RNA sequence: GCUUUACUGCAGGCUGUCGCUGAGGACUCUCACUCCGGGAGGAGGACACCGAUAGCCGGGCA
RNA sequence: ACUCGUACGGUCACUGAAUCCUGCCCAGUGCAGGUAUCUGAACACCUCGUACAAGAGGACGAAGGACCUGUCAACGGCGGG
RNA sequence: GCACGGAGGCGAAGAACCAUGGAUUUCCGAAUGAGAAUCUCUAACAAUUGCUUCGCGCAAUGAGGAACCCCGAGAACUGAAACAUCUCAGUAUCGGGAGGAACAGAAAACGCAAUGUGAUGUCGUUAGUAACCGCGAGUGAACGCGAUACAGCCCAAACC
């Protein structure tokens, strides 16, 4: 039979129709008098947290992070430069939104580390992005056999690196042939090309 | 609330909870969103119950509507707690689902009559 | 080339700032609760720094020491007015919506309770003209008939200080004075006596703008200078 | 001016290791301070 | 370095359109949003701000 | 920033104390206003095309321009016969 | 000790010297009780977090390191015999971050089209080939193959 869960995920997929979308217009009013990142008790959006790993335990925590909706907010250049590097206005940054929701939310918890993200809708003017941060100091999580590998060392840090599943999508590694020659397995040795 | 079309008389409730207390010491209940949704389902539930203070609301938004199209019939409960606890948790509980009752089915039966007649 | 005084400006450098930590107070009008029952007792009379127009010190009933910006024929003694009820005389503050047509007010506010926004220079005054439940009718000083909440508050009299503009400064040095009480940058250099880097009108063998003043709206900063959107310009026609 | 402690000590070291390579060093090394300075010649940090 | 009706572009301003954005070629409303208010509440209001894009101007700048 | 500022203000420019004065010109250029009609992009809409799409055309038409008016203490001009 | 002096001393109670381990280890310094040009003033995980006995009780972060590595920001001189696309070049330089190596990685792959291969780096080659380009100057892969080394698994959900 189907799971409570699904329900969560079907209603998700079209936040603009039936009671979700009256949640997210009385939702985001809150929201929008919230700060830049709002630690919570509890994932709006289970399904999807479960999914991408969360689980209810200690050590486990929850961050909703919104940024600023639009492309680069780039300052013109103060020196000489050829026309094709004059542009300021349709110039775009190379990272996804959800991805400087990560680092904003993992910066205000140093001492956690990145998981997994997931979008919990926008307005006109900026985005909201749900982020599940794991302390990797915590021994029910040191004991956890499904998340205890985010507790080595290499994985310090590691949405800085890009070694988020958002990380790794904005960084042109979903394919596993054709079109990602210039991206597996880094932008850097490839010359920066992706 | 957006999932809350009536408000539940105190009293009312008050009985609601007592036929799951003496539900699970004689009849089977299921405790948890996951279990009540698969009773739903399974056409193996007889009421069941909805906190109201479940924050987010998505996880038991579906209650309602599904309940209908199952002629389950559901109330709802003000605390979370309160649900657990008389489900005989030790903790909270956002919905409940009594699987057959157990000499309660007469109470459970007229609660369930007194919410069609609330509307 | 580069950036034009007033762009300088907009950058609030010293230079271009007002002396703020000389000035005195915002003589914004009290807030009351309901009733009117405030009233004081002009304590003094003094130079208000930012605007070169005296001020009246004022002592009120429930304590508390204000400085108010002063019409003209308050002096020390009287007593001050504020609130819905009232007296309808010069230097009492009241809701428009109280105050009878045709009377000369002051220092009216443009949004109920902003403490007020207009008529508040040296010797001017808005005149009340039309009443209604809806919107009171103000014309102020430049002429413009404007719309006002009937529950904006305003000073009833004109401004103090009638008559400052004239006397001619007669000296240099005596604008000098004056100008270090504000935020600009004076004395001023005319923009075609610069070099052509430094203004619009710089440059050339004898000193002129070697194009039309009447400027653009839609012109950017650094090229929004001389006349700005004139509907026309001399004297005439 | 005005010396802080602190600038005391470090004046103090600076005036100590302006002196002389002991006699005794010039026979045992067989055969000249390399840091001598001058008040007026020199300058000091700070 | 400087100039301009040199070439080519870039900011910036104006303007239409799409998103924010709701209810009943002109209209009303309130619930988002904005503003005033210490507060109650008042004003405004699906506009404005903001994101995107399109046309015009554009030695202010390269 | 201006601004503890509010048109007796403060921003942008020209001329350069007082005194006597400051003519004619709105065609070009600039600014501003108006504008039946003409022109005027994209989205949505319509036709053709494509089992779809590219694409071609149409209808509607904002600012802007055409056109009209105002303005020289606005750029400037006041000749030859 | 360098350091070949003078004086004096230590060493058979086995010194010097070397290896391993331990002791001591002022002040400033991430510098962390507050402040300060290395000092001063009156109990200290300052600040941000996790857990929480909700008490700094238990913990984390911060800064450094030759380059290497990963994620972002990103020129111009120069070449094109000028120059704007292109080039120089994702180079220089900047922000953030990890390790002893990083990153990648068990196919929604490949497409020598097959009755075929079978995670991923890297090396040799494929090849200055395909592709790009005022179709100018210039830019420039991949599959495969030969090698190196080889390794494959864990969740979400269903049912409990
Ligand atoms: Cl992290
Ligand atoms: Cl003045
Ligand atoms: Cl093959
Ligand atoms: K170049
Ligand atoms: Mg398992
Ligand atoms: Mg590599
Ligand atoms: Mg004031
Ligand atoms: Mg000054
Ligand atoms: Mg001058
Ligand atoms: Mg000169
Ligand atoms: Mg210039
Ligand atoms: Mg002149
Ligand atoms: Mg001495
Ligand atoms: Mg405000
Ligand atoms: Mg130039
Ligand atoms: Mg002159
Ligand atoms: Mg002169
Ligand atoms: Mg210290
Ligand atoms: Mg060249
Ligand atoms: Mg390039
Ligand atoms: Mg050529
Ligand atoms: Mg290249
Ligand atoms: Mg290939
Ligand atoms: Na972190
Ligand atoms: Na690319
Ligand atoms: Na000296
Ligand atoms: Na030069
Ligand atoms: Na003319
Ligand atoms: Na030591
Ligand atoms: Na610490
Ligand atoms: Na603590
Ligand atoms: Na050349
Ligand atoms: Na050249
Ligand atoms: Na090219
Ligand atoms: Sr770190
Ligand atoms: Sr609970
Ligand atoms: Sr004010
Ligand atoms: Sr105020
Ligand atoms: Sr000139
Ligand atoms: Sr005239
Ligand atoms: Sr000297
Ligand atoms: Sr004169
Ligand atoms: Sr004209
Ligand atoms: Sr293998």
């Amino acid at each position: 039979a189907r799971s409570a869960y699904s329900y969560i995920r079907d209603a998700w997929e079209n936040p603009g129709d039936g009671q979700l979308a009256e949640l997210q217009w009385q939702r985001q009013q809150e929201w929008r008098n919230e700060g830049a990142v709002e630690r919570i008790e509890r994932p709006t959006r289970l399904d999807k947290a479960r999914s991408q790993g969360y689980k209810a335990k200690q050590g486990v925590i929850v961050a909703r992070v919104s940024v600023r909706k639009g492309s680069a907010r780039k300052r013109r250049h103060k020196a000489g430069r050829r026309s094709k590097r004059q542009g300021v206005t349709r110039i775009t940054r190379r990272k996804d939104i959800q991805r400087v929701a990560e680092e904003r939310a993992s910066r205000t918890f140093p001492n956690l580390r990145v998981l997994n993200s997931y979008s919990v809708g926008q307005d006109g003017r900026q985005k909201w992005h749900e982020v599940i941060l794991i302390d990797p100091n915590h021994p029910a999580i040191q004991n956890d056999d499904d998340l205890s590998w985010i507790c080595a060392d290499d994985q310090a840090d590691r949405v800085f690196r890009g070694l988020t599943g958002a990380g790794r999508r904005n960084r042109g590694l979903s394919g596993k042939g054709k079109g990602s020659e210039k991206t597996r397995p880094s932008l850097r040795s490839n010359g920066g090309k992706a | 609330p957006v999932y809350v079309d009536f408000d539940v008389p105190a009293d009312l409730e008050d009985d609601a909870l007592e036929a799951l207390e003496v539900a699970r010491d004689t009849g089977a209940v299921k405790k948890g969103t996951n279990e009540t949704t698969k009773s739903i389902e399974r056409g193996s539930a007889e009421l069941v119950f909805v906190a109201e203070d479940v924050q987010p609301e998505e996880i038991v938004m579906h209650i309602p509507e599904l309940a209908d199209e199952k002629g389950v019939p559901f109330i709802f409960v003000e605390q979370q707690d309160d649900l657990g606890h008389a489900a005989g948790l030790e903790v909270g509980s956002a919905a409940a689902a009594v699987t057959d009752a157990g000499e309660a089915d007469a109470d459970v039966e007229d609660i369930a009559d007194k919410v069609e007649e609330l509307r | 080339g580069r950036r034009i005084q007033g762009q300088r400006r907009g950058r609030g450098t010293s230079t271009f700032r007002a002396p703020s930590h000389r000035y005195k107070a915002d003589l914004e009008h009290r807030k009351v609760e309901d009733g009117d029952v405030i009233a004081g007792t002009v304590v003094d009379i003094e130079h208000d720094p930012a605007r070169s127009a005296p001020v009246a010190a004022v002592e009120f009933e429930d304590g508390d020491r204000r400085l108010i910006l002063a019409p003209e024929g308050v002096g020390v003694g009287d007593e001050l007015q504020v609130g819905v009820s009232a007296e309808i005389a010069p230097g009492n503050t009241l809701p428009l919506a109280e105050i009878p047509e045709g009377v000369p007010v002051c220092n009216v506010e443009s949004s109920p309770g902003d403490g007020g926004k207009f008529a508040r220079a040296s010797g001017v005054n808005a005149q009340l003209l039309t009443h209604d439940r809806n919107v009171a009718v103000v014309k102020l000083p430049s002429g413009e008939m404007k719309r006002l909440d009937p529950q904006c508050r305003a000073t009833i009299g004109v401004v103090a200080g009638g008559g400052r503009t004239d006397k001619p400064f007669v000296k240099a040095g005596n604008k000098h004075h004056k100008m270090k009480a504000r935020g600009t940058k004076w004395p001023n250099v005319r923009g075609v006596a610069m070099n052509a880097v430094d203004h619009p009108f710089g440059g050339g063998g004898r000193q002129h703008p070697g194009k039309p003043k009447s400027i653009s709206r839609n012109a950017p900063p650094g090229r929004k200078v001389g006349d700005i959107a004139s509907k026309r310009t001399g004297r005439g026609g | 001016g005005k010396k802080s402690k602190a600038t005391k000590k470090r004046l103090a070291k600076l005036d100590n290791q302006n002196s002389r390579v002991p006699a005794w060093v010039m026979l045992k090394t067989d055969r000249r301070n390399h840091k001598r300075r001058h008040w007026r010649r020199n300058d000091t940090d700070e």
